[PDB]
DNA sequence: TAAACTGTTACAACCAGTTAAGGGTTGGGGGAAGCACTGGGTCT
RNA sequence: AUUGAAAGAGUGCUUCCCCAAACCCUUAACUGGUUGUAACAGUU
């Protein structure tokens, strides 16, 4: 549902061409056992965000898509629900489990 | 004899007993689930914490470090003296010695007379199946049950990246096709107010345990093989190899972390006789059990000292005051 | 003579009990299937468990150490001071004696009056036959099922990789066709509020289930085939068992788990003659049934005492608030 | 549907010999998760184990290492998030455990 | 069909020439009243199976080899049909007497 | 008496190297595997 | 109400008891997010 878009630009940090990777960002957000460091490393993917456009817009590949920002504080309200340590970790997991998918984003 | 010490230390920036990367370069730490009040329910919470496993070898370590200044330390493994702590592995035949001989895994007994390394921590020697159970049996390290309720979250680990950064024989940063040797990796850091609680039943140590006695004229003696100094050196280095442990010596990445230490709380048990092992500083009414133990074994009946440091503990109790570990120790072996 | 224990106690960083999942280096701590509504009804999930194998196993260990300071400690098994629980294994018509002889098995009274082992723990000679069962009865140490409520799961169980590294004598690693011993094994931890009763039926030690009772003029009167003293130091040491029990002496890997093994709460009930046993600390809520309990057998006319720790048990049932599992084994032995 | 022979595609490559990178940590971790967050850790480790696999087969000249598809992903997401019941979800993780280990169309 | 195979690299476990004996591994997979605890008996036979290679390459006889996809997939489509415990129970006692035969490991 | 114009949002290398993923040891011992109760013929 | 009327394979039995997947086993080790770059130019 609301994880394809985010998980999407995700997956625009790390794939085929786009010759600058990321996993610092991707395991921090990925094992984000405490309630914070999930968003830390979402936004500093978000912070990235220009360096990917830059990139695509210049060496080979399509603009990337930002997640959208009702997906954003979807994702917001989701972690706010969530009190137990269970659902943090089962979400940040299942948010950054995307970032390593076939995706043909450069043709 | 049998010495159990618990108590709490203070952990800053500590990568100790990694899980490891398992080819990421985010390398895991070990965690362990914890349960917390938090005043809605008892749930647990991933924290970070070391193994065991990490304490038995670095008192492996000091076992061989306070092995390689004493006199009697010449019946030592040459595995021993490289921190190795591997105790009979692979099912080998004939184990090398650092002095220049052999040791024939047959008659059990006559390596735990000959050879010293296999006489407190064990050994599972696989091919002739001869196996001893440990006298060092030690303990997790947890933090505090009130310190984790009271912060509600600010995880214990933080993750700081470093790099091996190339420098060629042209002054270059190798990218694929003149050497991709630069390399980075996250490593996981973690703190806290730990507890720790060793036990050390050093009271059949170079005893084997397929004959510990022998009555034959039922008296109260264990069935001894080796000379009583050799007995008491041997004891008296396990005791003191406890010193480096609590002072910043044991974890993994000894090097490039150096977990530093401190000493905040120690209560210290010691007795020939077998005595209850305390409790693994966790909690917050560990020292009030720990009275309530000591002032019940008391009434029992034990040749049972107690060393504590600069704690509240109570009254009608004739705990020693402590200043740091070494001293500790030394008035552990203050008697012979 | 009959005690029941029973209460909660709080676990964390323990691969206590691990099966290994056969001959895979992946060694999995002992799981079984508990019920627990959730709201939803008594749904079926995998909780980490202890066997009660183990805590006989510790039982023996604890009695045959609180036995060897007795005088009389010699009738004693030669694998008893073995920390061996192995009694008339495969093929075994004979027993193995400590002072380094064999008993011949002619009557099951001669085997528990030389050996005190099969006459507390039991014994089986699949050779002759004998059969004693046990008087020690021990349960599953269980989370609580309000652990369960509180917790929902969070599969209460860490993963931790354990690399036995090796180094060869030259000084390399090896990959494994230089001899050298390197290995990845994982072990599994667990944590909670588990639950623990055992079961003692000190009314039988000396007594063999042949004929129990003799009847010399049609009244009951145990048939002790060993001297009164022998007895009452036999049921001092049994009962003291409990304290390693209870302290820090349970469960397996013991030598690099050792966990916090703290009682949370304790109930305990003694009597001369039957009792019904205590209800285990899995269940949510069983502090007002065993007021029930209690409070019921003493009004049928049994002469029961009741310790009790960190529960109040009520305000009409009598019973001293022990500090520790040491009180509570001290007034266990105080009426002899 | 489709899930099943990518997923087992991607975790032989993960396993399979002519690598030298055996890593059986992460296939244990999803076969022993009695609860979904481990499963999908150690999902996310194997599909993170990608780069390694790729740089070793442009290296020793061995076919590149196929990523499941994100239908793949979606498949298990969903099914993972569908099934609170422990039983299909322990039946799915031993699913995944069990493929991978197979012998698929190895390098040449 | 399909059970050729399974049997024949199942049965290692159990077999002489392999000093292990993984007799705990088939028992399991034989009474299996459910397909999850059949799963995991075979999946941790196929743990164990490079233990079984690894030393038959140091033995001298010829390695077992990984059963072929196609036996997985098989397996994977008959096992969700079970709606009955009988036929379960038939696929596990089938593939657990497999598991005892004669087989040319070291000639 | 006026209220920042603008180029710029890091590049680049790299994203675990290796070594082993159980070693060993044992795979039910040991007893029994119905105890009677109910008899069907052929003769006197 | 019938080759059917009356009709105990039924009555007691702890597959039992004893038994630590147990024991030894630092993803460990070495490895700097490194290096260069004026918030700068100019303003009554």
């Amino acid at each position: 549902g609301w994880i394809r878009n985010i998980g999407r630009y995700l997956s625009y940090l790390v794939d085929d061409t786009f010759e600058e990777y990321a996993y610092d960002v991707v395991d921090g957000i990925a094992k984000a056992r405490t309630q914070e460091e999930l968003l830390e490393g979402v936004y500093k993917a978000l912070r990235l965000a220009p360096k990917l456009k830059k990139k695509a817009e210049s060496k080979g590949c399509p603009p990337p898509r930002i997640p959208s920002p009702e997906d954003i504080e979807a994702l917001e309200e989701k972690v706010e629900q969530l009190s137990n340590p269970k659902d943090l970790r089962k979400l940040a997991v299942s948010l950054a489990l995307w970032a390593f998918a076939s995706w043909n984003n450069c043709p | 004899m049998y010495v159990r010490i618990s108590g709490r230390i203070r952990l800053n920036a500590h990568s100790l007993n990694a899980q490891g990367g398992g080819g990421t370069n985010y390398i895991e730490i070990t965690k362990t689930k914890v349960t917390v009040r938090t005043e809605n329910g008892w749930t647990v919470v991933e924290v970070p914490a070391i193994t065991g496993n990490m304490l038995k070898h670095w008192h492996f370590v000091g076992f061989v470090d306070y092995f390689k200044t004493t006199p009697y330390g010449v019946n030592l493994t040459e595995r021993a003296l490289r921190y190795n702590g591997t105790r009979f592995g692979q099912g080998e035949t004939t184990a090398t010695k650092a002095n220049g001989a052999t040791v024939q895994l047959n008659d059990e007994a006559t390596i735990i007379k000959e050879l010293a390394d296999a006489d407190v921590h064990g050994f599972l020697a696989p091919k002739t199946g001869r196996r001893r159970v440990s006298l060092v049996k030690a303990s997790f390290i947890l933090p505090t049950e009130d310190f984790i309720k009271e912060v509600e979250g600010e995880r214990l680990i933080t993750a700081i990246k470093h790099n091996r950064v190339d420098v060629d024989e042209k002054g270059a940063i190798g990218s694929s096709k003149e050497g991709t040797a630069q390399m980075l990796f996250s490593r996981e850091y973690a703190t806290g107010l730990y507890g720790f609680s060793i036990v050390l039943d050093l009271g059949l140590v170079g005893i084997p345990q397929g004959l510990p006695v022998k009555f034959e004229e039922n008296q109260p003696r264990p069935n001894i093989v080796i000379d009583p100094n050799e007995r008491k050196a041997r004891i008296e280095s396990a005791l003191k190899a406890l010193i480096p442990m609590l002072s910043g010596y044991i974890g993994a990445n000894l090097a490039r972390s150096f977990p530093v230490f401190k000493v905040e709380e120690l209560v210290a048990i010691a007795s020939e006789g077998p005595i209850p092992a305390l409790v693994h500083g966790f909690y917050e009414d560990y020292i009030e059990a720990n009275r309530s133990i000591i002032k019940n074994a008391r009434a029992l009946g034990f040749n049972i000292e107690v060393f504590t440091y600069n704690v509240d503990l109570g009254e009608d109790i004739e705990a020693t005051k402590v200043s740091s570990v070494e001293e500790l120790v030394a008035n552990l072996v203050k008697m012979v």
